[PDB]
């Protein structure tokens, strides 16, 4: 089963490295993705970067694309390298499952399908304030 | 007394005209014109480019 | 931010104010107050897993029908808020989750 651990600092200085993780247990190596999620600030649910199976950066315009987060799969941890924060990102990380599906409507070899991804389970999430 | 007809907006999802040939019967068709025209042209390795 | 929704337990029917486009792949979720969340369906027709048969959710045959979730017999996870993650093709890759729809009631 996917069990999950939040285990960040919680406290950090403005314009320093960050280093968040989570854990997750008794999971496979490519099955599926890598997400994170932040309802933070107590808003709608806003998207973090997602990284791919072979350390790929894709991630959501609407922060800065500043994030560069976990890839390492030492032993199980997913480690967050945030660079240059500022008070406006103070939050708490969910580590979430992330997964990728396919919808075809038309011809496959014209190149007309998009991808689509789906969240399962979701982490439990730290604390995580700036001083 | 002049309408003019202009294409609007692909209302629903956008897809690109295409045609579809039945492989098979397509593949005997032309071998069997080829070989048609083999006699015709000395016996000659037919080529469609 | 409007508050909306229903209220006391009589139950209706909600759908997200998101038009239908293309081709649409919504996946509503039960929002769930300081823990992980759940959703509800993928695909708009495969079952997660263990999830009751109240929760079904529109087809996707003869394109114009709008994306619409049946709910009743709730409880505070369904007094929690639903989201409308819409998947579509013309869009783009959509990165907004959708509307929240919060639960505002009082006895
Ligand atoms: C010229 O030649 C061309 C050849 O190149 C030809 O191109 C073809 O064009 C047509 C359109 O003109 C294309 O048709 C489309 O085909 C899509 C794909 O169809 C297949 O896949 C789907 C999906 O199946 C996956 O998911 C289910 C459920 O999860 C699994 O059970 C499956 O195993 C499969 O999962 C695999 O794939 C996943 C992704 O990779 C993997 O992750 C997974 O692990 C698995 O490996 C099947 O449902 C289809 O089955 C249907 O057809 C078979 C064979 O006839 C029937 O036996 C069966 O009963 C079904 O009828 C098929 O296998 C279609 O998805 C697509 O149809 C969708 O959209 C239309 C509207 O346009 C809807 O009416 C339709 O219902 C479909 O919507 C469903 O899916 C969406 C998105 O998933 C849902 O949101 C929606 O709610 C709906 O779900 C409901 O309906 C399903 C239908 O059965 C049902 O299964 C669901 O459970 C639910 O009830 C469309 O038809 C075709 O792909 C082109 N072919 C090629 C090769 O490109 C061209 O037409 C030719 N031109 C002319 C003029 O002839
Ligand atoms: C071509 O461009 C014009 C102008 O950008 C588009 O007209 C706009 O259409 C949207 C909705 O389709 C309206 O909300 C805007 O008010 C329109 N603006 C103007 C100036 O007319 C037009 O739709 C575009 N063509 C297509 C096929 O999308
Ligand atoms: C074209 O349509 C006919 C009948 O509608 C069908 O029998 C035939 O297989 C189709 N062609 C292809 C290449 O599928
Ligand atoms: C072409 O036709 C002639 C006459 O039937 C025949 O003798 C010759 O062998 C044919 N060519 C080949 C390559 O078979």
């Amino acid at each position: 089963q996917v069990q999950l651990q939040e285990s960040g600092p919680g406290l950090v200085k403005p314009s320093e490295t960050l280093s968040v993780t989570c854990s997750v247990s008794g999971d496979s190596m490519n099955n599926y993705y890598w997400t994170w999620i932040r309802q933070s600030p107590g808003k709608g649910l806003e998207w973090i970067g997602y990284i791919s199976d072979r350390e790929s950066a894709t991630y959501n315009p609407s922060l800065n694309s500043r994030v560069v987060i976990s890839r390492d799969t030492s032993k199980n941890q997913l480690s967050l390298k945030l660079n240059s924060v500022t008070p406006a990102d103070t939050a708490v990380y969910y580590c979430a499952t992330a997964r990728r599906g396919q919808r075809i409507y038309g011809v496959v070899s014209f190149g007309e399908f998009f991808y689509y991804y789906s969240m399962d389970v979701w982490g439990k999430g730290t604390t995580v304030t700036v001083s | 007394g002049q309408v003019f007809y202009k294409t609007g907006d692909i209302i629903g999802d956008i897809r690109k005209a295409y045609c579809n040939i039945s492989g098979a019967q397509w593949h005997k068709v032309l071998g069997r014109v080829a070989n048609k025209l083999k006699e015709h042209f000395n016996n000659k390795t037919i080529v469609f480019k | 931010v409007r508050p909306l929704s229903v209220a006391l337990g009589e139950t209706a029917r909600i759908s997200c104010g998101r038009q239908a486009l293309g081709s649409r792949a919504v996946q509503w979720y039960q929002h769930r107050p300081g823990q992980a969340p759940i959703l509800l369906i993928y695909n708009n027709q495969d079952r997660p897993s263990g999830i009751p048969e109240r929760f079904s959710g529109t087809p996707d045959i003869n394109f114009g029908t709008r994306a619409t979730l049946t709910i009743s017999g709730v409880e505070a996870g369904d007094e929690a808020d639903y989201y409308c993650h819409m998947w579509d093709s013309r869009s783009g890759f959509s990165w907004s989750f959708g509307g929240a729809t919060r639960l505002t009631v009082l006895g």
